[PDB]
């Protein structure tokens, strides 16, 4: 997509990941963990889910029959209605495969952008207390238990704290 | 030491086009092209017609198989393939323009014309349009010499319309299968018919002349018709060959009507139909059939068109 | 100690749509569907005819509501509701294929037909189309048998098109209201009136018959038409009850045509007409009238879309 | 939008910024300050502008009356003429809908872009000498005065004058 | 000591447009507007009739300059300025619905009606029907009465279709130049011929009187046709002034009709024609004829719309 | 463009460039150096590729004559054939203006997009060995020779390798 993170720095996705649309694995001492979250996760759907509320929709636009299966119209006005009526299939035609190709484009940009602004929210909440792996990881120089991984999925994570221990660990 | 992002995927994703690519692979989509038909016509309340055996232009004359339908009422009429218009063999000038009027009226009621007569036959009948025996359409009186060869005397007959809407009204004009037959049954002499109002202007011949038997009639009736309005008279000039209207008829209101094949349903309700059936749908395209009729999803060539509801599908 | 980044906001911003969201309210935005009418009609600038009670085919043969329309000249001709045709009651036979003719024609010039007669009353007349008493079409002139039921003789006359554009023929048919009156004007036997060009061939025959009276007359003049080519013939052979041109037409170029109720207007400049009004913007689409016609915003359902103008509003 | 930083890790616009779309609050020794930004808020302005010269347009395409409100026409080439523009509202009304919440959509993450734009451009002229706040704020490690700050939005501050004691202060 | 990131430029250019900009300069564009025309019929590997100096309905009456298109069969059908459907001056009613059906027909394949005649003339000719002398349309014969002034005896034809596609029915009404003219070919009297289906009813007069000389002939030879069903009777009932079918027409299958000015050329192929050749194109777009038929490329009206093929060119 | 790369805080493009679309410039001890990257360069080609072939088609949609130019059919159905004829052309013009419109804002931010994408890999991979010039420049401290520049390229740039040294080298 446009913004490069998932099929970009991103190697892959997870088939394990259940709960939600975008989460966070870990390393540290007490073992490994996976999480979704609900934020990200939401704008996506509620995203998508608005597109979808505006096309899956039909008119209050009535039409009724201008010819006749049981018997023909006359030749020439006949013809007329046959070439309109192929003059507007020709235009919903050409509509329909420029609107789902014009959505599609945009539906996996914006799934690609939600991922890239979870990326970087993180990021600025660690400031100088971690380094950017590159893979979509974050190196936490300071030891960091699951009590401090929960603080930073909550948004409640303190930089300040950790911040002198992890400087000088540079 | 460290923390990852990631997002999900799936073992078996879906195929989707963009702009720029074809194929690429996304975790869900979901399908914008109706192709799933209904095989019946879903008339689940509403006031339902279906025509059979009668065509919906013999409701206004009235052959043997329209009897049931001389002043329905409906929201749906349904044409069958089976249905004639027709009892002794003929035509309507200007059939599909009167047809759309119909499918459109919600239903007919009449009112007679109070047309009497005197010095003539007024009850004319064939075996082409039987009703125990033989018998003639409904809602029209062929006009007769009374007896055989006795010249037909020049009438005239006229008609004001006193309601609010415009009146349906109409005539037929008789085609004998031979010259003779036609001196036979209207006297000789060459026949003149003339119809006029405030809005319309005509006139009518007869055509004595030999045709194939169709229900066993080389003979033919012209039908014709006009849109009388509110406070208007039409005057009918005659020196025979002509079918007078018993009856005019009046809209009653607003419906839609549909030619179709299949069965009605009052289990299942929808509002496009095609002769096939009926697309229950709410996608914005369908790729069923480019005549269906009512409120319908826009027709479309392509068989699938798929939107993505899902981010692109990555596995490992 | 620190710098901090932001954009604007207002306390009451407006909501637009989105392809993902409905109501997101941005800082401002603008109308892209018109829905302001001016209730006249816009001619400002414009050579312009407000026909009035003239009906524009009556400006070809002439009755007396069109006697300062024979031959003017327009960019804009305005059609009224109250405007007629015809004096003495009748129709024309393709009727508005030549009120489209006339409507894009810039006006009409005419030239006379040249032709004289002999031997035959030339100047019939009717209290249904007066001047200062009974008169009859300006253009036209109604032939007649020089006596009372006094045989029509059998005529010919005819018209060369010497100009460089095509020239607008019409002549008319006599429907007496009886068969003794249709003796009476043109003497007795069925009457054959014979039109043909290089182009064109057909022929008519008068009906006479009882109608209801219109401007106090239960006759009918039908009239008819064709568009001869330069330097092509028409000739005219008729028995009688023929109403026959005195002077052909020729469009003089461009115009448009309107219908309308409203008033005309030379305050106001504007391109897209409708029955009631102008319609003046810039704007893409209209939600005012579907058939507007000139140049025009095309017509939506939507009475309002509005276009963002601004960014995401995000107060506090 | 699809950059997040409008409605994103900016918490909410200013009211009280009335020269411009965008722009800076600062905090010094001296007192608070904020000022409009006329480059990024030029480029907003000039696109959206842009937009709307090709869309407030009409065409130079005349069309007449096939039909008459005075006397009905023929009731079968009627029923065709009125199919017809039907089939064309639906088609108008369609193309409308979509240009307008194409253009919206597109409206908005242009917006949310051009400040996206201007808070890395300052981000870069900062270097070492500053830290990323996550709520659109940059902290300041040496201190910046009324003339330091009107150098940051110059684009003229040099980064290399403050830098020793900026990095030192880490 | 650095490294530096960077992207192409070029001198030169090339304006596109966008959303947001007019005249955005980027590094390459490519047109998806067709200019570009063939002036010829692009014709290579299909089955081509270029008709010439026959017209398209001529293919079915048969005068001179049809004698080599029959029976001719095609997958493009080309109708040329030229071309004339008439010897003897005349026409056919229903014309342009005609055409449509035989530009489509793949061609035509005949056979005879079988009819014969007996004590009357069958093989009336004209100068402006010439082959070696004068003749007639192959296809039609021209009934007479045996001798001058002679009375036409009243006939009945039948011609039943047993093909399993449907037929095409052509006769002809003779109109002549005087009734006394009338009445030297096919006796006095007023002349009645009678055609009837069990799809189609219709009857016709002659019509005599004078007309222009058209090829040095005053009279005219009015043509009509229909569609006969497969295992359908037609019946033709004539006092005279009737020319009648020598044989039906088949239509073959499916072709493409088009009108040119230009020349065959079966060196160069392609799918979208106009009158002025071949638009031979990939793109999407065109703005060489709104009136191209075939396979083609939409028509609009601007003449060029560029598509960026690269980035934007910022050159120093 | 949308994500201000491309006549953003690159300068100008490079004219010298003719091995691809995007490249590297370095300047180190053994000299200047440019040199194209084949991956950013594809990506961006293949997609403006993929357009090409969605647009550059045709349909199998066949139309026949409904009127005539040899012999004018008659006036009121000509009329509706002219208008309806009309009618498709206004669709279809505004259908091509808007498509290439919408197309052409799409390629330039696609193309604009990969190079910031390609610029923020490298970033990445640098981590703590350079800082951000501003101008697309990536000043490093470690002094970086031929070879140095060529796993860059690669993307084997190793650099905790040149690490210490770099940091010490603030
Ligand atoms: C030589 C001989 O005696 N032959 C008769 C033969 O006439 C007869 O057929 C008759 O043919 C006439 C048409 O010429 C009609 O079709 C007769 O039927 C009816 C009908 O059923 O329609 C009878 C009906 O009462 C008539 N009604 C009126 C009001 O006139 C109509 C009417 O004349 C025609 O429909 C008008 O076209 O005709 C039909 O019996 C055959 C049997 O078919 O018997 C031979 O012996
Ligand atoms: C028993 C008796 O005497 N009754 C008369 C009655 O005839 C007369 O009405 C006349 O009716 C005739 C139609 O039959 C016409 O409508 C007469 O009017 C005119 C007209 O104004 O149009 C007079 C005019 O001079 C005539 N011109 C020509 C060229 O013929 C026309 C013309 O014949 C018709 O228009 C053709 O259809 O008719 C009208 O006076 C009434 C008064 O209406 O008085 C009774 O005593
Ligand atoms: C006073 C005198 O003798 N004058 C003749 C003059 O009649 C003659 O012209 C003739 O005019 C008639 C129409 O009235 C025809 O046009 C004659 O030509 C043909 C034709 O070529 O078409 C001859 C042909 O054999 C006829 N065939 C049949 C089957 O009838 C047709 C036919 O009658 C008409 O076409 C039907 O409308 O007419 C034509 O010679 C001139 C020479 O033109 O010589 C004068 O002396
Ligand atoms: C207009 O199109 C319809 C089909 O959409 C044509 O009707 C079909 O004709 C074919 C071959 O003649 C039949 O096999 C089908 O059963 C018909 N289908 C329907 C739905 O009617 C019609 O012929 C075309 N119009 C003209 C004048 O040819
Ligand atoms: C085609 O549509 C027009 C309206 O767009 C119909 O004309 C209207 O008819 C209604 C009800 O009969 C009247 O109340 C209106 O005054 C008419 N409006 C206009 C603008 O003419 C017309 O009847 C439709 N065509 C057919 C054949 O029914
Ligand atoms: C419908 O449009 C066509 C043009 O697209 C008109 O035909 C042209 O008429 C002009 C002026 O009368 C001629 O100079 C051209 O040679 C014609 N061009 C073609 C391609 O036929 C036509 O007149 C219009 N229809 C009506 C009823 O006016
Ligand atoms: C995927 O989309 C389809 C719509 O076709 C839906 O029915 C299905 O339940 C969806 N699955 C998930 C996991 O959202
Ligand atoms: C017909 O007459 C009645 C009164 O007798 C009136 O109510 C109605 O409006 C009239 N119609 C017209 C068209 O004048
Ligand atoms: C907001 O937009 C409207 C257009 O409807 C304009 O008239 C108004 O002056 C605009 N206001 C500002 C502050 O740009
Ligand atoms: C009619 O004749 C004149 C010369 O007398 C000529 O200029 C004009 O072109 C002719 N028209 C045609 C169609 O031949
Ligand atoms: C630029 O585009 C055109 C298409 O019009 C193409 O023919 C040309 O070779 C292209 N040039 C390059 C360098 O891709
Ligand atoms: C005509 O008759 C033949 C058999 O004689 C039959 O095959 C064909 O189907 C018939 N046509 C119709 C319409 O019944």
């Amino acid at each position: 997509g446009l913004f490069g993170a998932i099929a970009g720095f991103i190697e892959n996705g997870w088939e394990g990941l259940i709960d939600g649309w975008y989460g966070f694995r870990h390393q540290n001492a007490q073992g490994e963990g996976t999480a979704a979250d609900y934020k990200s996760t939401q704008s996506a759907i509620d995203q998508i889910t608005g597109k979808l509320n505006r096309l899956i929709e039909k008119t209050n636009q009535q039409f009724e029959l201008i010819d006749n299966e049981f018997t023909e119209v006359e030749k020439q006005i006949g013809n007329v209605i046959n070439w309109t009526r192929d003059s507007m299939t020709e235009v919903w035609s050409y509509n329909a495969e420029l609107l789902v190709a014009m959505e599609n484009q945009h539906t996996i940009d914006l799934a690609d952008s939600e991922m890239n602004k979870l990326y970087e929210r993180v990021k600025r909440q660690l400031r100088e207390n971690a380094e950017e792996d590159g893979t979509g990881c974050f190196e936490i120089f300071h030891k960091c238990d699951d009590d401090c991984m929960a603080s930073i999925r909550n948004n409640t994570y303190d930089h300040s704290r950790y911040r002198e221990e992890a400087m000088q660990n540079r | 030491d460290k923390i990852c992002l990631g997002h999900h995927a799936v073992s078996n994703g879906t195929k989707v086009n963009t702009l720029t690519e074809r194929g690429v692979e996304v975790v869900n989509a979901t399908e914008t092209v109706e192709r799933t038909n209904v095989p019946r016509i879903c008339s689940k309340g509403k006031r339902t017609v279906d025509l059979g055996q009668c065509g919906l232009l013999g409701t206004i004359t009235g052959p043997p198989q329209c009897d049931q339908f001389l002043e329905f009422s409906a929201d749906l009429i349904i044409e069958r393939r089976e249905g004639s218009d027709v009892c002794y063999p003929g035509k309507f000038v200007n059939e599909e323009a009167l047809r759309q009027i119909l499918r459109e009226s919600g239903g007919i009621d009449k009112e007679t014309m109070g047309f009497t007569y005197s010095g003539i036959r007024t009850n004319g009948a064939t075996s082409a349009c039987r009703r125990s025996g033989s018998s003639f359409y409904a809602e029209m009186k062929w006009l007769l010499s009374n007896t055989d060869n006795a010249a037909f005397p020049q009438m005239t007959k006229s008609y004001k319309n006193t309601r609010k809407d415009p009146a349906l009204i109409i005539w037929g004009i008789h085609h004998s299968g031979s010259t003779t037959e036609q001196t036979k049954l209207y006297g000789s002499g060459n026949k003149l018919i003339t119809v006029g109002s405030s809005n319309y202007q005509q006139s009518f011949v007869p055509s004595p002349g030999a045709r194939p038997q169709v229900n066993g009639q080389s003979g033919r009736i012209d039908f014709h018709w006009l849109m009388l309005n509110p406070n208007d008279t039409v005057t009918f000039s005659f020196n025979g060959a002509f079918i007078a209207p018993d009856r005019a008829s009046f809209l009653r209101g607003k419906s839609m009507g549909i030619q179709s094949s299949v069965q009605v349903d009052a289990n299942c309700e929808g509002d496009c139909y095609h002769s096939g059936g009926t697309i229950i749908s709410n996608l914005p395209f369908q790729n069923i059939n480019s005549r269906a009729v009512g409120k319908c999803p826009r027709y479309v060539k392509q068989e699938s068109l798929m939107l993505a509801t899902g981010m692109k599908n990555v596995p490992e």
